[PDB]
């Protein structure tokens, strides 16, 4: 296959619509990694999403600890 | 309240240098002469390649710092504070803030030089990190600081309002919070024009970026400098090597030739030494500013002069071209008043020390306040304490103390 | 290696070895030869030895930054965030290996977090109270006194907060009852 990515061209990875952690980068954002028996350039996800509850009167505090 | 902009560069840019094409250009005849050097390429491109992966290194570490991304919600009231201008601005399609565009646009037929250059060997390479990642990073850490505190820095994420989270700040430099409560509205009105005027000063001020302008520059110099050395003898006929080849024989062509690849050898091998030193001078700026990042930003630091003048509230992040801005919001007293004091209180025969506060006379009655405010009371057994008779110290005065227990038992 | 391996280098000569070209040419002409070879040897050791300096500078920063940290975490509490590892630091400890040192941070960090209703005063007998070294939380139909980081709750006493002001200026105050320990014995 053919991809076109801000770094050049690249030949024989498939792009997936995916994202994991980096593994080989290639650049502008694209990674590169072995998964499935083949090979796979996808962009890079930094991490989980979270939204935290915010209001006028609520807290929270801890129970227990490690 | 103050607040304070600083600047630290991050990173650098990033070059590679073809040998064959820089040095024997499209003669064969070089080209076949160069391999008697021997390895002189593969360590120019090492050290080249150490040098790219280090400033990827160093973005990671100083931007990379939190495991979840987070969003502040819909509703934007923070207990008076204004936050729009630091916050993402959904409309633009960068995702980006008002102060970092104004950041951004500071600093910045026909053919362009880089296109010049990279006609002669000398190329720049992409960064693994676009700009709307390091945005994302920026606005995560913006909402985790506002919403949570510093809570989200050793563990999970805890909401709490922010007129309690100015009071602990406040109760952290030594302030107790009832100022905070009677005076929320006054410290928001002076936060909101703190960052008027520093918008104002962006908008208007062109020079506070020379960090970064001066990295830039510095660069730019160093492939010019590169580029203008192809045209020198150095003791030569001619600089252009098919007109030496042309002119004359092969026994001095050899000669001239020797001559010229031994130049431009000694100015790669310069050019290479030069970086790297300027590497190691941006990889410690890189470390101060994660470092910075850790302690100023999800935190609250008890450092002098570390993260701003005055005495440290909190800290905001900013991106920038190859680094990072800073603005600290910071706490300065005024308005000050004499007042004559003494070091404990001699009542009953036995000496009063504060436990708190400090002891401070108006002129003729006797008060106790704290250290960074003026807020008099009466002393009394509950604010201090004794030990031993008060002929020992030094300076001692006469006063009396009250107890708020013989009231209750008459009445 | 690297260093060992720039001596088949040539740098123009006819040899890559002395003994040959000073066994085959008249001294008037093995000067040039003698010449290239001892220069290309020299530049490619004054290499070697610039490249060890700055290895030698970058090896001494991490060396001082080692240190500051046995001084700090070791010897002490640090109450830097980040610094003697991720959490609240408690302590740490030393180990030794190959040209480097191994340190192992133990901290504290909690969990199992609950949801609260807070507000920052209450008023009471028409003045305001406001907490020593706590937070006020509520259960939905109580009022208590907490600490910080760990959910220990309490009764709101004269002795746990302290007095300043009316209750007609903080905004989010609440209305609720403040226990004082002297009346009961006292009419008892």
């Amino acid at each position: 296959n053919v991809f076109q990515t801000r770094a050049g061209c690249l030949i024989g990875a498939e792009y997936v619509n995916n994202s994991y952690e980096c593994d080989i980068p290639i650049g502008a954002g694209i990674c590169a990694s072995y998964q499935t028996q083949s090979i796979i350039a996808y962009t890079m996800s930094l991490g989980a999403e979270n939204s935290v509850a915010y209001s006028n009167n609520s807290i929270a505090i801890p129970t227990n600890f490690t | 309240i103050s607040v304070t902009t600083e600047i630290l560069p991050v990173s650098m840019t990033k070059t590679s240098v073809d040998c064959t094409m820089y040095i024997c250009g499209d003669s064969t005849e070089c080209s076949n002469l160069l391999l008697q050097y021997g390895s002189f390429c593969t360590q120019l491109k090492r050290a080249l390649t150490g040098i790219a992966v280090e400033q990827d290194k160093n973005t990671q570490e100083v931007f990379a710092q939190v495991k979840q991304i987070y969003k502040t919600p819909p509703i934007k009231y923070f207990g008076g504070f204004n936050f729009s201008q630091i916050l993402p601005d959904p409309s633009k399609p960068s995702k980006r803030s008002f102060i970092e565009d104004l950041l951004f646009n500071k600093v910045t037929a026909a053919r362009d030089l880089i296109c010049a250059q990279k006609f002669k060997g000398l190329t720049v390479l992409p960064p693994l990190l676009t700009d709307e990642m390091i945005a994302q990073y920026t606005s995560a850490l913006l909402a985790g600081t506002i919403t949570s505190g510093w809570t989200f820095g050793a563990g999970a994420a805890l909401q709490i309002p922010f007129a309690m989270q100015m009071a602990y700040r406040f109760n952290g430099i030594g302030v107790t919070q009832n100022v905070l409560y009677e005076n929320q509205k006054l410290i928001a009105n002076q936060f909101n024009s703190a960052i008027g005027k520093i918008q104002d000063s962006l908008s208007s001020t062109a020079s506070a970026l020379g960090k970064l302008q001066d990295v830039v520059n510095h660069n730019a110099q160093a492939l010019n400098t590169l580029v203008k050395q192809l045209s020198s003898k150095f003791g030569a006929i001619s600089s252009v090597l098919n007109d030496i080849f042309s002119r004359l024989d092969p026994p001095e062509a050899e000669v001239q030739i020797d001559r010229l690849i031994t130049g431009r050898l000694q100015s790669l091998q310069t050019y290479v030494t030069q970086q790297l030193i300027r590497a190691a001078e941006i990889r410690a700026s890189a470390n101060l500013a994660a470092t910075k990042m850790s302690e100023c930003v999800l935190g609250q630091s008890k450092r002098v002069d570390f993260c701003g003048k005055g005495y440290h509230l909190m800290s905001f992040p900013q991106s920038a071209p190859h680094g990072v801005v800073f603005l600290h919001v910071t706490y300065v007293p005024a308005q000050e008043k004499n007042f004559t004091t003494a070091p404990a209180i001699c009542h009953d025969g036995k000496a009063h020390f504060p436990r708190e506060g400090v002891f401070v006379s108006n002129g003729t009655h006797w008060f106790v306040t704290q250290r960074n405010f003026y807020e008099p009371q009466i002393i009394t057994t509950d604010n201090t304490f004794v030990s031993g008779n008060c002929d020992v110290v030094i300076g001692i005065v006469n006063n009396t103390v009250y107890d708020p227990l013989q009231p209750e038992l008459d009445s």
